[PDB]
């Protein structure tokens, strides 16, 4: 919402304004991995101890 | 004659206001840059 100031005399008359704009969200996805090797699996889950 | 008959006021309201004070020699003057205060979005040029 904007103000205004009264102009004196030979000018057009300033009437108030309201400005509305909506903004749309950017979406993005971050990827990151971590692996695990085959002999490391059978140790941690058991059944190879 | 001797007139001196200018009347005085009633000691009006004395508020505190964030204004800007400097001193130039003997005199003590405001500073005022009236753009962000009174002319920000008003779309009328600064005089």
């Amino acid at each position: 919402h904007q103000p205004l100031i009264a102009r004196d005399g030979p000018h057009p008359v300033e009437q108030p304004v309201h400005n509305y704009m909506t903004k749309v969200i950017d979406r993005r996805a971050l990827n990151a991995a971590f692996s695990l090797a085959t002999e490391a699996i059978a140790l941690l889950t058991g059944e190879a101890l | 004659n001797r007139e001196t008959l200018d009347e005085l006021e009633s000691a009006p309201q004395t508020t505190r206001v964030r204004a800007d004070l400097v001193a130039i020699g003997d005199r003590l003057v405001f500073l005022e840059a009236l753009e962000r205060r009174i002319y920000a979005a008003t779309n009328v040029p600064y005089p």
